[PDB]
């Protein structure tokens, strides 16, 4: 769900040529959370 | 009657100061189109008045 | 339990577990209720 | 494993109408040229009388998201519940559409649905959506699954029509469940596939099976 | 009347800005030929006279 909201995101600025201030902010709360998924996933499998 | 109240509602959401917001009025037309009783027995389309 | 998928059939006639495709107003009616019957074809949706 | 449509691939759009109690099933039809209205060819009978498959088969070109169906039209692939899909007609090359037009006496507010000759512009583009819970937006459409098709201008579904006693189909805020199935997907070089017009020579490209030509005496048979 | 009335009110404000429709945004236009599909204009006319 994630992954679709950030790919819809990318292309609601994809013919604005700059991010603006707002969008860069959302942009980096998705990664972080993402981030944090990614990691969170990595752990239930390491060990392996 | 009914109908009428959440009408009347649905127009002081969409529309302020004499401008329509679009963000409220597309999903109002959206919703009432894919829920086509709202707009009453006519107007249903098939055997519709 | 929980991960199998199964499909129900009666084993002397063949056919196959599935609902009765209710009929529009069951919405009005509110009914969360829908017949089950055994149809030769059935649906894709028929497992449990 | 379970197949999952994709572009690239020819299908055909059944809907199923219960007639004198007896199931029936029909596929999506437009012959394009001199007619761009859609119409329903029976596909149950088969064994005692042929179907006309040719002008009912569709490719999918593109599948995309909204918004990047916005940003094009501003300016393979899987298909996923929730996309926007161009369907083109595989004899015609034209494309699915829903048109501004409507000849139907029983609903006022529906519209006809035909073949245009561009896939510029929204008419062109239906979103697929599930039929059942069971399946859900962003998951893969899966052969067999029952789908709703929405017009992304008009913001109908492709409906079939039984009010008259003619079946027809046409653009109606109503919803009619269809499912797509797969003609082909992908052939390696040569490997003859049913469905193409090709020719039958007898020896060193000599000689060919045919006909009579026409006027002939034999009636062409 | 007055439930169809208000439906046609709500409708008519849901309408889209002018200015969007210069702008030629594909949403405005949509649901601008959506509203008239719902309401065709001969009737708004009869209703009046």
């Amino acid at each position: 769900r994630l992954q679709e909201s950030i790919s819809d995101f990318y292309w609601y600025y994809s013919g604005k040529d700059v991010i603006e201030e707002q969008g860069k902010r959302n942009f980096s709360k998705a990664m972080s959370v993402a981030k944090q998924v990614f990691n969170s996933l990595t752990e239930y499998i390491q060990g392996p | 009657c009914g109908g009428e109240r959440y009408l009347d509602f649905l127009r002081f959401a969409v529309f302020v100061n004499g401008e329509s917001v679009e963000e409220n009025a597309n999903v109002v037309v959206r919703l009432l189109i894919r829920k086509p009783e709202c707009f009453g027995p006519a107007l249903r389309g098939e055997g519709g008045s | 339990y929980g991960e199998s998928l199964c499909f129900v059939q009666h084993v002397a006639s063949g056919l196959w577990l599935t609902y009765a495709a209710p009929d529009p107003k069951a919405l009005r009616l509110g009914v969360l209720k829908k017949k089950a019957i055994l149809h030769q074809e059935g649906h894709m949706d028929d497992a449990l | 494993e379970v197949q999952f449509l994709r572009t690239d691939d020819e299908v055909v759009l059944q809907c199923s109408a219960t007639v004198l109690k007896e199931q029936l099933k029909l596929c999506l039809a437009a012959e394009g040229f001199g007619n761009r209205l859609c119409f329903l060819e029976p596909t149950s009978n088969a064994q005692n009388v042929p179907p006309d498959l040719a002008i009912c088969c569709f490719t999918l070109e593109q599948s995309l998201s909204v918004r990047a169906l916005q940003e094009m039209l501003a300016n393979h692939r899987t298909l996923l519940y929730g996309h926007a899909i161009l369907l083109r007609h595989a004899h015609s090359r034209m494309y699915l559409s829903c048109l501004t037009t409507s000849r139907s006496m029983t609903d006022k507010l529906a519209f006809d649905v035909g073949l245009q000759e561009d896939a510029t512009g929204e008419a062109c583009w239906w979103t697929m959506h599930p039929a059942s819970k069971q399946r859900s937006e962003g998951e893969k459409v899966r052969v067999g699954d029952d789908l709703i098709l929405v017009s992304v201008s008009s913001e109908r579904y492709l409906h079939l029509s039984t009010a008259s006693g003619e079946l027809q189909v046409d653009a109606s805020f109503m919803q009619t469940l269809w499912n797509m199935n797969p003609i082909c997907s992908c052939c390696e070089e040569g490997y003859v596939t049913g469905g193409h017009v090709l020719r039958l020579f007898h020896g060193h490209m000599d000689e060919c099976l045919t006909i009579s030509a026409a006027d002939s005496d034999d009636q062409r048979r | 009347m007055s439930f169809y009335a208000a439906l046609i009110d709500l409708l008519g404000r849901c309408a889209p800005e002018m200015h969007l429709i210069q702008a030629g945004k594909g949403e405005a236009l949509r649901i601008r030929a959506i509203l008239r599909s719902l309401v065709p204009l001969d009737d708004l006319v009869g209703i009046i006279s």
